[PDB]
RNA sequence: UGUCCCAACGUUGGGCCCGGUGAACUGUACAUUCCAGUGCGGAGUCUGGAGACACCCAGGGGGAAGCGAAGACCCUAUGGA
RNA sequence: AGGGAAACGUGAUUCAACCUGGGGCCCAUGAAAAGACGAGCAUAGUGUCCGUACCGAGAACCGACACAGGUGUCCAUGGCGGCGAAAGCCAAGGCCUGUCGGGAGCAACCAACGUUAGGGAAUUCGGCAAGUUAGUCCCGUACCUUCGGAAGAAGGGAUGCC
RNA sequence: GUCGGGUGAGAACCCCGACGGCCUAAUGGAUAAGGGUUCCUCAGCACUGCUGAUCAGCUGAGGGUUAGCCGGUCCUAAGUC
RNA sequence: GUGGAAGUCUGUUAGAGUUGGUGUCCUACAAUACCCUCUCGUGAUCUAUGUGUAGGGGUGAAAGGCCCAUCGAGUCCGGCA
RNA sequence: UAUGCCAGCUGGUGGAUUGCUCGGCUCAGGCGCUGAUGAAGGACGUGCCAAGCUGCGAUAAGCCAUGGGGAGCC
């Protein structure tokens, strides 16, 4: 478990009106990544998606930090608001 | 629409006429409703 | 306004009926006579010739 | 020479009829009238009927909803069949 | 599960719109077995199915603004979009001044202050339109 | 006033790569061509040279007198309307 | 009575519906019939037969299709806005089915579009395309004219908030 | 659309919640014609569905339309027999 | 000043239509579609349903237009091989 | 030696071929009118389960009589 600030910049790449969504993707991306676990065991905790959201699906916040903890057998990640 | 009673009877008697042959007659012939109809893809008379 | 496609729609019209005579749905409902039959125009029932080839 | 009364029609919606306002559904012959469907069933069950709503089915036949009097009970003349 | 057809009741017994009624996301097994329209009234007193609240539109933002253009501001001619006429209605003004000013002689000759004769010649001045309001026609009649 | 001088940068959807779905047009045969020539005088296929290791991706369409329609123009028929 | 968890209001303005009048127009004159009223009251009986679901449309209709087409009526008084049944934004209500997704700062090229210095129609058959102007008020308005008009001519000024 | 979750052998698109959106003479409500059971329930996914599907206007099986006072029915219109 | 006329003006009100883009599409969403621009919108107006006129005949504010995707003579079958 | 050419082998796809015939085609002989005593035709019904065909008609794949027939039938 430990604190990371995910920087959402590469959300750029993706067209304007959909920004939130790829935002989602980088956040569980980074995560697996620091965490080394796979994408795929990485949840996200609605916090996550409403702050992402919060200026609808064009306008993603440039960071986030995001709290997540790393565990069980096959290894996955929870992840949450800050 | 307004349908008559006679009418009504005909569209009854379509909606009989529209289902599967018994299974037991599978059987019975050893191995099809060739006039199986649909609402939208087909059209009915009268 | 085409008259192909978009003129289609705009049929919605009841004419030719089953007919109580012959059981075809030749009855215009609105000369009340049958196309195929002739119910409502004769008593004899209509026919022709031309319907089959002439030496058949 | 046709008779009035086909059948009892019994399904969820005819026991409800009978259990909750005494009612009897029956499948008639479709040239029957009110009239004709309250005496054919007084004259079969010995009831007395007290109204009688009737519907051309889209299966062609005719179904009545018989009331009977408070005199008599749905529940058990159905019963009896 | 699937849920649809008891949203559709629900709708109904809470009467409200389907998009109104919320079914509690810990309780999809009991909601799911509600077959009747009385397994959802049950389930509502439960308060595993409740109606959200309708929204009203804010008038607030539109009554101060009433209030300024009552008080005669906010109408400069950089806010208006259409035509004098349309802003106010010339034969309905007409008909306000005209009725104000008749209503006006009606009380003054009752009242013994115009003889029939000196009403009459300022009645048919009014309709003629020779004055402008009810001031108008008093400051006249002080000769 | 980007119509133009004279074009540039940006936006959204495609285009490109991946999963799934999945047609049609067209097909005498052969066929890696190019320059000349010849030939019913407008040839990928004949002649002489030149060039040419096989396969694949993307592209804009020079050629196949490209595909689509037994030329509508013109004439002819002891044709039609 | 009913309905509501509860309170279970009172006045006002503007007033669709509906009611009732006044005016004007016609080389145009704006149905007919059944029926009803005229013609009281009590009580009782009778009131049979047919239709009744659902869709009514970017999937239930017609168009070979779950077709961007076509297809009648009424909801024309929901809030802000404003002249408005206009735009734009928002309720009630409906929907995420104008139904394949995943990926590459995502190249060339195409569709639709934003911004372009200086020049300003040189472009082109031709300002084609795009743009310029714009709402409201005040001032002011030529030739010509069938005296109606031309006319919003033109041109000039103003415009928020407190 | 996205994040969680539900069901299921299987879930991007079946359902719940949250967050984010779209429609305002319509993408909302009632209906005429026309269609004809497409309506409701249960059980299903070989077929139909622009991908998938546990879903459905699909497949199997049942069920559903109740009138003295809402239409028809009665009157006559252009006009028809 | 009142009054409120008009085959009167503006108007994507409803509703009707279609000047230009020679835009998009052109095995289409569509055998006549899409977008912007444009025109009409109290009348020789628009619109629903019913009803009448039939093929050398209708109907036509006349384009040889229209009479069910076809009209300088409909469609079907027959004459007919 | 990839992409691949020609021929064959094993297995598909396909339904030719050969064989088969409950259907056709043509010829010959016989026979020949039905209907208000409601025909022919059509509609809708009718079965334990029944969609189609056939039959039948609320007495609904059937009822009665006589003769035939025969231990099976629906
Ligand atoms: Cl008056
Ligand atoms: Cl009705
Ligand atoms: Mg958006
Ligand atoms: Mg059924
Ligand atoms: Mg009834
Ligand atoms: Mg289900
Ligand atoms: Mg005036
Ligand atoms: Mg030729
Ligand atoms: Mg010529
Ligand atoms: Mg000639
Ligand atoms: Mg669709
Ligand atoms: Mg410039
Ligand atoms: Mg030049
Ligand atoms: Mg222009
Ligand atoms: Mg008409
Ligand atoms: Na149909
Ligand atoms: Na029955
Ligand atoms: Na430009
Ligand atoms: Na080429
Ligand atoms: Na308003
Ligand atoms: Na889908
Ligand atoms: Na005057
Ligand atoms: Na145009
Ligand atoms: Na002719
Ligand atoms: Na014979
Ligand atoms: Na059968
Ligand atoms: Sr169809
Ligand atoms: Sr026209
Ligand atoms: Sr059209
Ligand atoms: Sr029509
Ligand atoms: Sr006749
Ligand atoms: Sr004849
Ligand atoms: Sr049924
Ligand atoms: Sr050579
Ligand atoms: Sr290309
Ligand atoms: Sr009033
Ligand atoms: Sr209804
Ligand atoms: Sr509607
Ligand atoms: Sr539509
Ligand atoms: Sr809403
Ligand atoms: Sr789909
Ligand atoms: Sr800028
Ligand atoms: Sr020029
Ligand atoms: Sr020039
Ligand atoms: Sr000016
Ligand atoms: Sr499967
Ligand atoms: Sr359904
Ligand atoms: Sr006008
Ligand atoms: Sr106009
Ligand atoms: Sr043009
Ligand atoms: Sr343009
Ligand atoms: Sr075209
Ligand atoms: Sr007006
Ligand atoms: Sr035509
Ligand atoms: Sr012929």
């Amino acid at each position: 478990e430990r604190v990371v600030t995910i920087p959402l910049r590469d959300a750029r790449a993706e067209p304007n009106h959909k920004r939130a969504d790829k935002a989602m993707i980088l956040i569980r991306e980074h995560l697996a990544k620091h965490f080394s676990v796979d994408e795929d065991a990485v949840r996200l905790d609605p916090s996550i998606n409403e702050a992402a959201w919060a200026r609808g699906r064009a306008n993603t916040p440039s960071k986030i930090r995001v709290r997540a903890a790393r565990f069980e057998e096959e290894g996955e990640a929870i992840v949450e608001a800050e | 629409g307004k349908k008559s009673k006679a009418t009504k009877k005909r569209l009854a008697k379509l909606d009989n006429q529209n289902s599967r042959v018994p299974a037991w007659v599978m059987l019975k012939t050893d191995r099809r409703n060739h006039k199986r109809r649909h609402w939208r893809r087909n059209d009915t008379d009268e | 306004t085409g008259a192909g496609t978009p003129s289609q729609g705009k049929k919605n019209t009841t004419t030719h009926t089953k007919c109580r005579r012959c059981g075809e749905k030749s009855y215009h409902t609105k000369k009340k006579v049958c196309s195929s039959c002739g119910f409502g125009k004769s008593a004899k029932r209509r026919d022709y010739e031309w319907q089959s080839k002439a030496g058949e | 020479s046709w008779d009035v009364i086909k059948h009892p029609h019994v399904t969820e919606k005819a026991m409800n009829d009978m259990d909750f306002q005494n009612k009897l559904q029956f499948a008639v012959d479709d040239r029957a009238s009110k009239g004709e469907v309250a005496d054919a069933v007084e004259e079969q069950y010995d009831v007395t009927v007290e109204q009688v709503n009737t519907q051309n089915t889209m299966d062609g036949e005719k179904k009545a909803v018989v009331r009977l009097s408070e005199d008599d009970d749905a529940q058990e003349v159905a019963s009896r069949i | 599960t699937d849920l649809s057809a008891q949203k559709r009741l629900a709708a109904d017994v809470l009467d409200v719109g389907k998009n109104r009624v919320w079914f509690n996301p810990e309780r999809q097994g009991d909601i799911a077995d509600a077959i009747t329209r009385e397994d959802v009234r049950e389930l509502v007193d439960e308060g595993a199915i409740q109606a959200k609240d309708k929204k009203g539109n804010s008038r607030g933002r539109a009554r101060e603004r009433q209030k300024k253009r009552a008080y005669g501001h906010q109408k400069g001619a950089g806010s208006r979009k259409g035509k004098a006429g349309a802003r106010q209605n010339s034969k309905e003004d007409w008909e306000s001044r005209i009725r104000a000013q008749r209503t006006k002689l009606r009380e003054l000759r009752d009242e013994g202050t115009l003889s029939s004769s000196q009403y009459r010649d300022l009645y048919d001045k009014a309709g003629g339109g020779e004055f402008d309001s009810v001031a108008d026609l008093e400051r006249y009649i002080d000769a």
